[PDB]
C-alpha cells in the first residue's frame, strides 16, 4: 500500500511549525473565516438595519462597543447563506442583513469541531491519552448551547449573543432581567466550576512554586529545571503537610489532583450549558412559588429575591423597546416602573 | 421548476465542491512534490 | 499640532539614541 | 427585609442582611444597641460577621 | 540577505514605537469625530 | 450593654497581646534551617 | 529684553537636550573620557547659568 | 419542614468535614 | 410557606440513595483482605 | 526545530526589511484609502453619518420581512432622497 | 439627515423674525453650553430643579417668552423665575452675577447668542430626548 | 495658560508629564541591547 | 540553507497582510467627521 | 561588567534590580535617579495643569490635582478659593522641573559612572545592610529631614502667609494660623478616635489649628526620633523580633507606604479641610447632602413645610432624625449625616439642623453652593463622562477626589502585595530556603506523620 491517500497523509502529518493534519482541512479554513469575519464585521459592517445599532470602527464605535450583530428578528433562523433567498448572492445586502452573524457562528462551530479533531489527531500521532480533546468538549458545549441551541429555541437568531464585547454584556443583562439566570442552579454550578477552576489553577501553581526543591544556585529558580529530568521538581510531601495543617485536607496523589483539575471546570461549563438549553425554551428558574404566594398575601414580606425581581422588572421595561425594536414597543412614561425619585 | 432559491442551493453546492476540490487537488499535488524520505 | 509631534519626536528618539550610540561605541551597557 | 430560613427564606434567597443605612459607617457592635431586639432590627449580625470574617 | 545585519533590539524598538503610535492614534480618535459623542 | 462590652474588650485585648508577644518571641528562630538571624 | 529671554530659554532647552543624550553616553564610554569630563563641567556651569539668566529676565518680560 | 431539611443537610456537611479531616485515610510514603 | 409538599421526599431520597450506594461500596471495600 | 528559517534570522535580515518597508506601508496606505475614498461604506452597506435618517425621520429602518428584506433595505435607502 | 441651514434656523424674536446660525455657531454653542450650563442642564433637563426644562414649548410658555434668541439672551443676562416675577441672578448664572458665577465672566454677547442657539436647535435634532431625561436616554 | 512670554512653549509643555513613563520604557530598550542577560 | 515559502509563511501572511490593511483602514477612520 | 548577568548574580533580567542589593553606589544612583523621576513629574504635571488651567473655571472641572495642592498651601488663591495669581504655580512647577535635572544628574552619575561600591570609598556613605547601627543612623538622618519638612509646613502656616481655610468666618480664605493646637490631649486624641462613621480617626481633622499643631508635634517627634537613632543601636527584643537585611527593610517600608496609601485614599475621600472642596470638588457625602439641601430649598420656596413633610416611607421627605436624634436630611442621604461643611453648618443648631434657620436664614450663597456641589458630585466614567453611569455624554467631568482616591487605593493595594512578597522572601532568604527545599534535607521528611 502506497497510493495517493497515504502520500497525502505523509505531507499532511509532516512535522512543521504549524501542524496541519486531516483535521486542519476542517479547522484552518473555518477558523480563519470565523475570525476574519469577525474582524471584517467589527471594522466595516453596520447593524443599522438589523438592530438600529452602529457596530463598527467605521461608524465611530470603539473596540468595546463594536460587534457583528445577530440578524433581525424577521429573519427567524435562516442559515442566511450568501446564495440564500434573503441575500440572493448580493454581498453588500447580505452584510446589511446580518449574514456575517450566521457566517461567524457556523464557520465557528465547524471550526471548534476541527480544533477538537486536531487535538485527537495530534494526541494519536504523539501517542498521548486524549484528555485535552475531552476537556475541550466543555467549550464546545458552551458555544453550541449558547450561540446555537438558545436562539433556536427562541423566535430567531436575533436573541443570540452578538459577537462584540458590549453586546455580550447586553446578553448578560438580558439574561438577568428576563431569565433571572443567576437564580438558576445550572448557572450556579457553572460558577462553582469556573471560580473553582481558577482557584485550583492559582493554588496549584503557587503550591508548586513554593515547594520547589533547590536545584540550582540561582535565586531565580526557573533555570534550575531540566525537561528530561526524572525527579519531581517540587515536594509533594511538603505541600501535602502544608495544606493538611492549614486547610485540613490536601492532595496526596498527583494524578488525582490533575484529574480533578480537569474535572472541575469542564463539569462546570457542562452544567451551565444544560441550564442555557433550558433557557432556550424559557424553562427558567425565575421564581420560588412559596415566595410569591407569601409576598402576594403579605406586603411586609421582602427578601433579596423579591428585590431582584424588581430589578428584573425594571430591566425588562426600560430596555425592551430599544432591545427588541421589531416588537414596536411603545411604553408611555406613565407605565414605566420606577421607584420614588429615580 | 427551479426557483431562485434552488438555483441558490446549487450555486452553494458547486461552491463547496469547488473549494474542497481545489483544496484536495492542491494538497495532493503538494504531497506528491514534497515526499517524505524513508528507509 | 505639528510642533507637538516634533517635540515628542526628539524626546521620543532620545533614549534609543543613547542606547544606539553606546552600542556603536561598545559602551558600558 | 427577611433574610432567615425560619422567616420564610430558602437557601438561595436566604441572607444575612447588611446593617441599616441609618447606621452608615457607624460602628454598631451589640453593646451600642439598647436591646438584642433592636440590634437585630438594624442588622448588627452583618457587621459582626463581616468584621470577624475579614480579620479572620 | 545575511541574517543579523539589523540588530533585533532596534527592530523591536521600532516596531514597539509603531504600535504605540497607532494605538495612540486610536485613542485620539476616541475623543474626536465619530464616536466622540460631540 | 456594658458587661458584654467589657467582656469582649478584655477578650480582644487578650488575644491581641498573645499575637504581639508571640511574634516578638524569637519568631525568626522558629524554622527548620538557619536560626541565627539576630 | 525679550530677545535675550526667548533665546536664552531656547538655548537652555537645546543645551538640556544635548546634556541628556551626552552625559550618559560620556559616563559609559571607554575613550575620550578626559575631554568628556571637561565638556560636562562646561555644559553644567552653562546650564546653571542659563537657568539663572532665564530666571532673572523672567521679571522683565512677564 | 423546609428549614429542617436545609439545616439538616448543612449539618450533614459539617459532620462530613469533620470525618473527612480527622478520620481520613492517612497518606503514606511507599 | 406554600412549598412543594414533595420537596421533602425528593430531597431526602436525593441525598440518601446515592449516599447509601457510596457507603455500601466503601464498606465492602474496607472489609476486603489487606 | 522544524526546518523553517528562524523568525529572528528573517526579521533581523536586510532583505526582509527591503521587502517589507515597501510591502507593509503599502498595505497600510491601501486600507487607509479603502476607507477615506469611502469605498468601505459602499462595499459593506454602512450608512455614512448623513445617511442614517432622512431629514425629518426618527424611525429606525428595521427589516420586517425575511424574503423581501432585500427590497425593504433598498426602499429604505431610496427614502434618503 | 444633515445639519441643514433650515434646522439651524430658529426664532430671533417674538415677531416672526428668524436667524440662520452657521454650523460653526452651533458647534460653538454646544461647546459653550457644555462649559457653562450642562453641569445642571445636561440633555435639556434641570438637575437642581427638574420641574423646569429647556424644552422649546416650555420656553414658549415662560414669561417673558424664552423660545427665541432674544429671550434666552436676556435670561442669560437677567434670569427670572418662570413667571417673570422675581430676578434670580443671585442663585442662577448670568452676566449680572459674573462676580459670583465666574464662568460667566469671559462670555461675550456672541457667546450668549450661540448658547441660545444651541438651546433652540437641540430639540429640533434630538426631539423628546431633549428635556426627556433618563426615560429617553 | 502659561504666562504669555512662555506661550511658544505650550506644545513642549503639553508633552513633558509623560516622559517618566519613557524612563520605564527605556529600561526595556537598554535591556534589549544587552540581550536581557 | 532554508526554504522561504512554507506552510508557516502562508499562515503568517494570511493573518498579517489583512491585519496591516485593516489597521490602515481604522487609522483613516480616526479622522472621519460627521 | 560586574554582576550584570544571571550566571554571576543569580537574578534574571526581570528581577534585575536585586543585582543592586549589595552595590551601594549603583543602588544610590538608582535611588537618586528615581527621586529625580518624582520631582520631574511634580514639575511637568504642574506646568501642564497650569498651561491647561482656566482661572475662571473651578479647578475640579479641569482635572487638576497638583494646583489644588499648591492652592491648599495658600499660594495663588484668595477669598472663596478664587485664583488671584497663577505665578506661584509656575514657580513651583519650574523649580521642581529644574531640581529634577540635578537629581537625574547625580542619579545617572552614581548609576553608570560612580563607584559601584562605597565602602572602600567612604566609611560614612558606605553601609552593610546587616549593620544595624549604621541603618538606624541613616534612618535617623532621614527622620530629622522629614521633621524639618513638617516644620516647613508649620512655617508656611504661621510666618509666610498662612494656609487656605475653607472654614474661615464669613467665607473661605487664606488665613494665618496664630494659635496652633499644642495640647497633646487633642492632638493624640485624634489618634485614639474611632475610624468608623462619625469619628473617622485622623481623617476627621476639621480645623487648621489642629493640622499645624499636629505637624509641630510630628516635626519635633521625628527630629527627636532621628537623633535617638543616630545615638542608639537597636535593643535586644528588637534584634530578636526582626529580620535584618535590605529586602526586609524594603518589605517594612512597602507595608508602611501601603498603610499610608489607604489612609490618603480615605483622606481625599472624606476630608474637606486639607482637601478643600473649592479646589478638589465636593465629597460624595457633601454632594448627597447638597442634593437634599437643594430640593429642601426648592420645595420650601414653592410653599412646602419641610419639617412636617412625611415621605412615602414614613420617614420625613426632607428631614428626620439620626439614630441618636440629631435632625438630618432624609432619604438615602441619611447615611451622610456625619458630613460637615462650611455651607451647611450655619443651618446647624444644638440638636442638628434647625428648622427655624432653615425656614428663615438660608442665604443665596448657600443655595448656589448646594447646587454646585450637587451637580459636581464625585461620580463619572473612566473616560470622564460626569454623572451617574446611565447619564448621557455631555459633561467632561470626573472629580479629582475620585482620581486621587482610586489611584491611591490601587497603589496602596499593590504595595501591600509587595509587602507580603518581600517580607515572606526576606524570611525565606534569612532562613536560607528562598530558592527551594533541600532534597537531602527535606524538613518535612524528618517530621512525624500527622495521622
Ligand atoms: C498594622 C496594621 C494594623 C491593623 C490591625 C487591625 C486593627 C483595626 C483597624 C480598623 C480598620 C478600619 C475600619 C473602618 C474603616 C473606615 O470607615 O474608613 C473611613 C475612615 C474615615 O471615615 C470617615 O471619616 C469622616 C470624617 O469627615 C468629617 O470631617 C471632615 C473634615 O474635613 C468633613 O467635615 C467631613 O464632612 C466630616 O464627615 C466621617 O466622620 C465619616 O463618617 C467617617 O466614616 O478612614 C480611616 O479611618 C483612615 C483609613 C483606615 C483604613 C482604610 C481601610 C482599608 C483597609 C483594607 C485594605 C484591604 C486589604 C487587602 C488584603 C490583601
Ligand atoms: C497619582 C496618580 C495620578 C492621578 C490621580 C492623575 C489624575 C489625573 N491625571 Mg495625571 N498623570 C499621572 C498620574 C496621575 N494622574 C502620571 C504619572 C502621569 C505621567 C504619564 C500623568 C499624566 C497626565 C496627563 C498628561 C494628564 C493627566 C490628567 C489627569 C486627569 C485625567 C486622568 C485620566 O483621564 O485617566 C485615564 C486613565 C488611564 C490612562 C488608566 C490608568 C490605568 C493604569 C495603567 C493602571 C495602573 C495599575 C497598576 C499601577 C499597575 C500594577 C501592575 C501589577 C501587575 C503590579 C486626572 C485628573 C489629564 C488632565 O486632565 O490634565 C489637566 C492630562 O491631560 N495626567
Ligand atoms: C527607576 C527605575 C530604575 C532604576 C533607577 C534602575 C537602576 C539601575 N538598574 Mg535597573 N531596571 C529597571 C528600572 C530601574 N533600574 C527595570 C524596570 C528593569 C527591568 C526591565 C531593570 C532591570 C535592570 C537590570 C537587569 C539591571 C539593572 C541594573 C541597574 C543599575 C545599573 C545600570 C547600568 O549599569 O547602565 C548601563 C546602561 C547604559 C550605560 C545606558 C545609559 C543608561 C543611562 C543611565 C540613561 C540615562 C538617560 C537620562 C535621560 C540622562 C540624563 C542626564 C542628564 C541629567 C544630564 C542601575 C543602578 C543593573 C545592575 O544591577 O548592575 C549591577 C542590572 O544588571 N536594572
Ligand atoms: C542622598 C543623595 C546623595 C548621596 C548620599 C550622595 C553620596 C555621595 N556623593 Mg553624590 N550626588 C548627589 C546625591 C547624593 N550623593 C546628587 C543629586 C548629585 C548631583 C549634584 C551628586 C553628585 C555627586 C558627585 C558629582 C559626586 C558625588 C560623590 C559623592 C560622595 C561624596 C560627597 C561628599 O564628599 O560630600 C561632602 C559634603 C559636601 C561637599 C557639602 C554638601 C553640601 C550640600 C549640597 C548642602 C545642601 C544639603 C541639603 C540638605 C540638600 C537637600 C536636597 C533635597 C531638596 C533633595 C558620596 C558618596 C562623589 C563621588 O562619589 O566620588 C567618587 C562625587 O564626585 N556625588
Ligand atoms: C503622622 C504623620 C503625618 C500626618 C498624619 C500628616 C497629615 C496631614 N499632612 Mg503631612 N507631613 C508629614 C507627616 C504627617 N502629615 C511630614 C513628616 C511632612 C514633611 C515631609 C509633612 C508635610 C505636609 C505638607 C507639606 C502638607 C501636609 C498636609 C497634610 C494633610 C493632608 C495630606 C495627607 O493626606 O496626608 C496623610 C498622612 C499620612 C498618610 C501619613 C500617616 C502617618 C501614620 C499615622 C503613621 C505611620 C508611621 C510609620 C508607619 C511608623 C514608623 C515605625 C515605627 C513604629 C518603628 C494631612 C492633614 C498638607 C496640609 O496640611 O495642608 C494644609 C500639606 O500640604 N503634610
Ligand atoms: C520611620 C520612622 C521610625 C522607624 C523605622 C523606627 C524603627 C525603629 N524604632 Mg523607633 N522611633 C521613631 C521612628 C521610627 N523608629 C520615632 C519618631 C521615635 C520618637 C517617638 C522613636 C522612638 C523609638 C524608641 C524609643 C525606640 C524605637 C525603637 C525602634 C526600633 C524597633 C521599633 C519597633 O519594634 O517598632 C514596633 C512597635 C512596637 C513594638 C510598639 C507596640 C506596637 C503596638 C501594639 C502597635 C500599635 C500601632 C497600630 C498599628 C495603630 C496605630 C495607632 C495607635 C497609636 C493607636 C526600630 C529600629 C527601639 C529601639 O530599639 O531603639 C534603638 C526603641 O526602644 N524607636
Ligand atoms: C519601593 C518599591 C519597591 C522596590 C524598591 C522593589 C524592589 C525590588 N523588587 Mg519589587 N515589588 C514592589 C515594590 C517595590 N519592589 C511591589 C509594590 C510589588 C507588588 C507587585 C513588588 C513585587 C516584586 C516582585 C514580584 C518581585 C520584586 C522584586 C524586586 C527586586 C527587583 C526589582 C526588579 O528588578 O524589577 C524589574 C522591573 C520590571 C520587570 C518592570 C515591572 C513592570 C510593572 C509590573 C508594570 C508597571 C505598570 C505601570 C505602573 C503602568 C503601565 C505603564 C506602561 C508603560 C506599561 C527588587 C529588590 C523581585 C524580587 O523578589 O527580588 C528579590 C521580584 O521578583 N518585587
Ligand atoms: C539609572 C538608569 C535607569 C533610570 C534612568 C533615570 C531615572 C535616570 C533620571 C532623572 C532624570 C529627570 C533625568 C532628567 C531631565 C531633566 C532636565 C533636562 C531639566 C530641564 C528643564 C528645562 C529646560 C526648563 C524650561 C521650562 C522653563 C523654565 C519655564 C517653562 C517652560 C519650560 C518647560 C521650557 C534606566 C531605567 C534608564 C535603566 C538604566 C539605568
Ligand atoms: C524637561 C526638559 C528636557 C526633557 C529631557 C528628558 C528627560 C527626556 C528623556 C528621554 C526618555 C527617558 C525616553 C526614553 C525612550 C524609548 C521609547 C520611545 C520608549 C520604548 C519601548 C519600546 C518601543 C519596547 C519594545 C520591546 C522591547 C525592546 C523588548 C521587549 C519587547 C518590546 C515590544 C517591549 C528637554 C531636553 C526636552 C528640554 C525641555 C524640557
Ligand atoms: C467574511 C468574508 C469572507 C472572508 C474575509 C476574511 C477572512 C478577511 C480576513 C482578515 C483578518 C484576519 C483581519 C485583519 C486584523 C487585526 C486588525 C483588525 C487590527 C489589530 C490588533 C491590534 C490593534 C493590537 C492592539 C492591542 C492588543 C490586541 C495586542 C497587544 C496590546 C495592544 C494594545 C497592542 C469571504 C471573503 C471568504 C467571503 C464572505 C466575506
Ligand atoms: C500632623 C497630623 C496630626 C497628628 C499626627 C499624629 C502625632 C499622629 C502620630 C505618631 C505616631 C505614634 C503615628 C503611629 C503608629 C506607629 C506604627 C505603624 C507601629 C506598628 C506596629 C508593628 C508593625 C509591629 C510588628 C510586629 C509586632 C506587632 C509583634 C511582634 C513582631 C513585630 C514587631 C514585627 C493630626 C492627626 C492631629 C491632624 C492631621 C495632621
Ligand atoms: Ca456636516
Ligand atoms: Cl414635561
Ligand atoms: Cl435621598
Ligand atoms: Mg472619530
Amino acid at each position: 500500500e502506497r497510493g495517493w491517500f497515504d502520500i497525502l497523509d505523509d505531507w499532511l502529518k509532516r512535522d512543521r511549525f504549524v501542524f496541519v493534519g486531516w483535521s486542519g482541512i476542517l479547522l484552518f479554513p473555518c477558523a480563519y473565516l470565523a475570525l476574519g469575519g469577525w474582524l471584517t464585521g467589527t471594522t466595516f459592517v453596520t447593524s443599522w438595519y438589523t438592530h438600529g445599532l452602529a457596530s463598527s470602527y467605521l461608524e465611530g464605535c470603539n473596540f468595546l462597543t463594536v460587534a457583528v450583530s445577530t440578524p433581525a428578528n424577521s429573519m427567524g433562523h435562516s442559515l442566511l447563506l450568501l446564495w440564500g433567498p434573503e441575500a440572493q448572492g448580493d454581498f453588500t445586502r447580505w452584510c446589511q442583513l446580518g449574514g456575517l452573524w450566521t457566517f461567524i457562528a457556523l464557520h465557528g462551530a465547524f471550526g471548534l469541531i476541527g480544533f477538537m479533531l486536531r487535538q485527537f489527531e495530534i494526541a494519536r500521532l504523539v501517542g498521548v491519552r486524549p484528555y485535552n480533546a475531552i476537556a475541550f468538549s466543555a467549550p464546545i458545549a458552551v458555544f453550541v448551547s449558547v450561540f446555537l441551541i438558545y436562539p433556536l429555541g427562541q423566535s430567531s437568531w436575533f436573541f443570540a449573543p452578538s459577537f462584540g464585547v458590549a453586546a455580550i454584556f447586553r446578553f448578560l443583562l438580558f439574561f438577568q432581567g428576563f431569565h433571572n439566570w443567576t437564580l438558576n442552579p445550572f448557572h450556579m454550578m457553572g460558577v462553582a466550576g469556573v471560580l473553582g477552576g481558577a482557584l485550583l489553577c492559582a493554588i496549584h501553581g503557587a503550591t508548586v512554586e513554593n515547594t520547589l526543591f533547590q536545584d540550582g544556585e540561582g535565586a531565580s529558580t526557573f533555570r534550575a529545571f531540566n525537561p528530561t529530568q526524572a525527579e519531581e521538581t517540587y515536594s509533594m510531601v511538603t505541600a501535602n503537610r502544608f495544606w493538611s495543617q492549614i486547610f485540613g485536607i490536601a492532595f496526596s496523589n498527583k494524578r488525582w489532583l490533575h484529574f480533578f483539575m480537569l474535572f472541575v471546570p469542564v463539569t462546570g461549563l457542562w452544567m451551565s450549558a444544560i441550564g442555557v438549553v433550558g433557557l432556550a425554551l424559557n424553562l427558567r428558574s425565575y421564581d420560588f412559588i412559596s415566595q410569591e404566594i407569601r409576598a402576594a398575601e403579605d406586603p411586609e414580606f421582602e427578601t433579596f429575591y423579591t428585590k431582584n425581581l424588581l430589578l428584573n422588572e425594571g430591566i425588562r421595561a426600560w430596555m425592551a423597546p430599544q432591545d427588541q425594536p421589531h416588537e414596536n414597543f411603545v411604553f408611555p412614561e406613565e407605565v414605566l416602573p420606577r421607584g420614588n425619585a429615580l | 421548476t427551479i426557483t431562485p432559491s434552488l438555483k441558490g442551493f446549487f450555486i452553494g453546492l458547486l461552491s463547496g465542491a469547488v473549494v474542497l476540490g481545489l483544496t484536495f487537488a492542491v494538497l495532493i499535488a503538494i504531497s506528491q512534490i514534497d515526499k517524505v524520505q524513508r528507509s | 499640532v505639528i510642533a507637538q509631534l516634533t517635540m515628542i519626536a526628539m524626546i521620543g528618539i532620545a533614549g534609543p539614541m543613547i542606547i544606539f550610540l553606546l552600542a556603536v561605541r561598545r559602551g558600558n551597557l | 427585609v427577611s433574610g432567615s430560613l425560619l422567616y420564610g427564606n430558602n437557601i438561595i434567597t436566604g441572607a444575612v442582611v447588611p446593617s441599616s443605612n441609618a447606621i452608615g459607617l457607624h460602628f454598631y457592635p451589640i453593646w451600642e444597641a439598647a436591646s438584642l431586639d433592636e440590634w437585630l432590627y438594624n442588622g448588627g449580625p452583618y457587621q459582626l460577621i463581616i468584621f470577624h470574617f475579614l480579620l479572620g | 540577505s545575511e541574517g543579523g545585519r539589523i540588530p533585533l533590539w532596534i527592530v523591536a524598538t521600532v516596531a514597539g514605537m509603531g504600535v504605540i503610535v497607532i494605538v495612540g492614534l486610536f485613542f485620539y480618535g476616541a475623543y474626536a469625530g465619530l464616536g466622540s459623542s460631540l | 450593654m456594658e458587661t458584654l462590652k467589657i467582656t469582649v474588650y478584655i477578650v480582644v485585648t487578650f488575644f491581641v497581646l498573645l499575637f504581639v508577644f508571640g511574634f516578638l518571641s524569637g519568631d525568626p528562630a522558629r524554622n527548620p534551617k538557619r536560626k541565627d538571624l539576630e | 529684553m525679550t530677545i535675550l529671554f526667548q533665546l536664552a530659554l531656547a538655548a537652555l532647552v537645546i543645551l538640556s537636550f544635548v546634556m541628556v543624550i551626552g552625559v550618559p553616553v560620556a559616563y559609559a564610554s571607554p575613550q575620550d573620557w578626559d575631554r568628556s569630563k571637561q565638556l560636562i563641567f562646561l555644559g553644567s556651569g552653562l546650564w546653571i547659568a542659563l537657568v539663572l539668566v532665564v530666571g532673572v529676565l523672567n521679571f522683565f518680560v512677564v | 419542614m423546609e428549614t429542617i431539611t436545609y439545616v439538616f443537610i448543612f449539618a450533614c456537611i459539617i459532620a462530613l468535614f469533620f470525618f473527612a479531616i480527622f478520620f481520613r485515610e492517612p497518606p503514606r510514603i511507599t | 410557606m406554600e412549598v412543594n409538599q414533595l420537596g421533602l421526599i425528593a430531597t431526602a431520597l436525593f441525598v440518601l440513595v446515592p449516599s447509601v450506594f457510596l457507603i455500601i461500596l466503601y464498606v465492602q471495600t474496607e472489609s476486603q483482605q489487606k | 526545530t522544524t526546518g523553517e528559517r528562524p523568525f529572528s534570522d528573517i526579521i533581523t535580515s536586510v532583505r526582509y526589511w527591503v521587502i517589507h518597508s515597501i510591502t507593509i506601508p503599502a498595505l497600510f496606505i491601501a486600507g487607509w484609502l479603502f476607507v477615506s475614498t469611502g469605498l468601505a461604506y459602499d462595499v459593506f452597506g454602512t450608512p455614512r453619518p448623513d445617511s442614517y435618517y432622512a431629514q425629518e425621520q426618527r424611525s429606525i429602518p428595521l427589516v420586517t420581512d425575511r424574503f423581501e428584506a432585500k427590497q425593504q433595505v433598498e426602499t429604505f435607502l431610496e427614502q434618503l432622497k | 439627515a444633515e445639519l441643514t441651514p433650515e434646522v439651524l434656523t430658529v426664532p430671533l424674536n417674538s415677531e416672526g423674525k428668524t436667524i440662520t446660525l452657521t454650523e460653526k455657531q452651533y458647534l460653538e454653542g454646544k461647546r459653550l453650553f457644555q462649559y457653562a450650563c450642562a453641569s445642571c442642564h445636561v440633555g435639556g433637563i434641570t438637575k437642581t430643579n427638574p420641574s423646569l426644562d429647556l424644552r422649546t414649548e416650555t420656553l414658549a410658555l415662560a414669561t417673558p417668552p424664552r423660545d427665541n434668541i432674544e429671550g434666552l439672551v436676556d435670561y442669560m443676562k437677567n434670569p427670572t423665575t418662570y413667571d417673570g416675577e422675581q430676578e434670580i441672578a443671585e442663585v442662577h448664572p448670568s452676566l449680572r452675577s459674573a462676580d459670583i458665577f465666574p464662568k460667566m465672566r469671559n462670555l461675550t454677547e456672541k457667546d450668549l447668542v450661540a448658547i441660545a442657539g444651541h438651546i433652540l436647535v437641540e430639540p429640533k435634532i434630538l426631539g423628546d430626548k431633549w428635556g426627556g431625561g433618563k426615560v429617553y436616554y | 495658560k502659561l504666562p504669555e512670554a512662555y506661550a511658544i512653549f505650550d506644545p513642549l509643555v503639553d508633552v513633558l508629564p509623560v516622559i517618566p513613563v519613557l524612563f520605564l520604557a527605556l529600561a526595556f530598550v537598554w535591556q534589549a541591547a544587552v540581550g536581557f542577560r | 540553507s532554508y526554504p522561504i515559502f512554507t506552510v508557516r509563511w502562508v499562515a503568517v501572511h494570511t493573518l498579517a497582510v489583512p491585519t496591516i490593511f485593516f489597521l490602515g483602514a481604522i487609522a483613516a477612520m480616526q479622522f472621519i467627521q460627521r | 561588567a560586574t554582576n550584570r548577568d544571571q550566571e554571576s548574580s543569580g537574578f534574571a533580567w526581570w528581577a534585575g534590580n536585586a543585582r543592586l542589593i549589595n552595590l551601594s553606589g549603583k543602588l544610590l544612583g538608582a535611588h537618586v535617579a528615581h527621586a529625580g523621576l518624582i520631582v520631574f513629574w511634580a514639575g511637568a504635571m504642574t506646568l501642564f495643569e497650569l498651561a491647561h488651567f482656566i482661572p475662571e473655571k473651578p479647578m475640579y472641572e479641569q482635572g487638576l490635582i497638583l494646583i489644588p495642592h499648591i492652592a491648599t498651601l495658600g499660594w495663588g488663591v484668595g477669598p472663596g478659593g478664587e485664583v488671584v495669581d497663577t505665578f506661584p504655580f509656575f514657580v513651583v512647577g519650574v523649580v521642581h522641573l529644574i531640581s529634577s535635572a540635578v537629581l537625574g544628574f547625580g542619579g545617572v552619575y552614581h548609576a553608570i559612572r560612580g563607584p559601584e561600591t562605597l565602602e572602600e570609598y567612604s566609611s560614612f556613605f558606605g553601609y552593610d545592610w546587616k549593620d544595624k547601627n549604621k541603618m538606624t543612623t541613616i534612618l535617623g538622618f532621614h527622620l530629622i529631614v522629614l521633621g524639618i519638612g513638617a516644620l516647613l509646613l508649620v512655617a508656611k502656616a504661621m510666618f509666610f502667609g498662612g494656609l487656605y481655610d475653607t472654614w474661615a468666618p464669613g467665607g473661605g480664605d487664606v488665613r494665618v494660623i496664630t494659635n496652633p493646637t499644642l495640647d497633646p490631649r487633642v492632638i493624640f486624641g485624634y489618634l485614639l478616635k474611632s475610624p468608623f462613621g462619625g469619628e473617622g480617626w485622623i481623617v476627621s481633622v476639621n480645623n487648621l489649628e489642629d493640622v499645624v499643631g499636629g505637624h509641630i508635634w510630628i516635626g519635633l517627634i521625628c527630629i527627636a526620633g532621628g537623633i535617638w537613632h543616630i545615638l542608639t543601636t537597636p535593643f535586644g527584643w528588637a534584634r530578636r523580633a526582626f529580620i535584618w537585611s535590605g529586602e526586609a527593610y524594603l518589605s517594612y517600608s512597602l507595608g508602611a507606604l501601603s498603610m499610608m496609601g489607604f489612609i490618603a485614599t480615605c483622606f481625599v475621600w472624606f476630608n474637606n479641610t486639607v482637601y478643600p472642596s473649592e479646589f478638589y470638588g465636593p465629597t460624595g457625602p457633601e454632594a448627597s447632602q447638597a442634593q437634599a439641601m437643594t430640593f429642601l430649598i426648592r420645595d420650601q420656596k414653592l410653599g412646602a413645610n419641610v419639617g412636617s413633610a412625611q415621605g412615602p416611607t414614613g420617614l420625613g421627605k426632607y428631614l428626620m432624625r439620626s439614630p441618636t436624634g440629631e435632625i438630618i436630611f432624609g432619604g438615602e442621604t441619611m447615611r451622610f449625616w456625619d458630613f460637615r461643611g462650611p455651607w451647611l453648618e450655619p443651618l446647624r443648631g444644638p440638636n442638628g439642623l434647625d428648622l427655624n434657620k432653615i425656614k428663615n436664614d438660608i442665604q443665596p450663597w448657600q443655595e448656589r453652593r448646594a447646587a454646585e456641589y450637587m451637580t459636581h458630585a464625585p461620580l463619572g466614567s473612566l473616560n470622564s463622562v460626569g454623572g451617574v453611569a446611565t447619564e448621557i455624554n455631555s459633561v467632561n467631568f470626573v472629580s479629582p477626589r475620585s482620581w486621587l482616591a482610586t489611584s491611591h487605593f490601587v497603589l496602596a493595594f499593590f504595595f501591600l502585595v509587595g509587602h507580603l512578597w518581600h517580607a515572606g522572601r526576606a524570611r525565606a532568604a534569612a532562613a536560607g530556603f528562598e530558592k527551594g527545599i533541600d532534597r537531602e534535607s527535606e524538613p518535612v521528611l524528618s517530621m512525624p506523620s500527622l495521622d
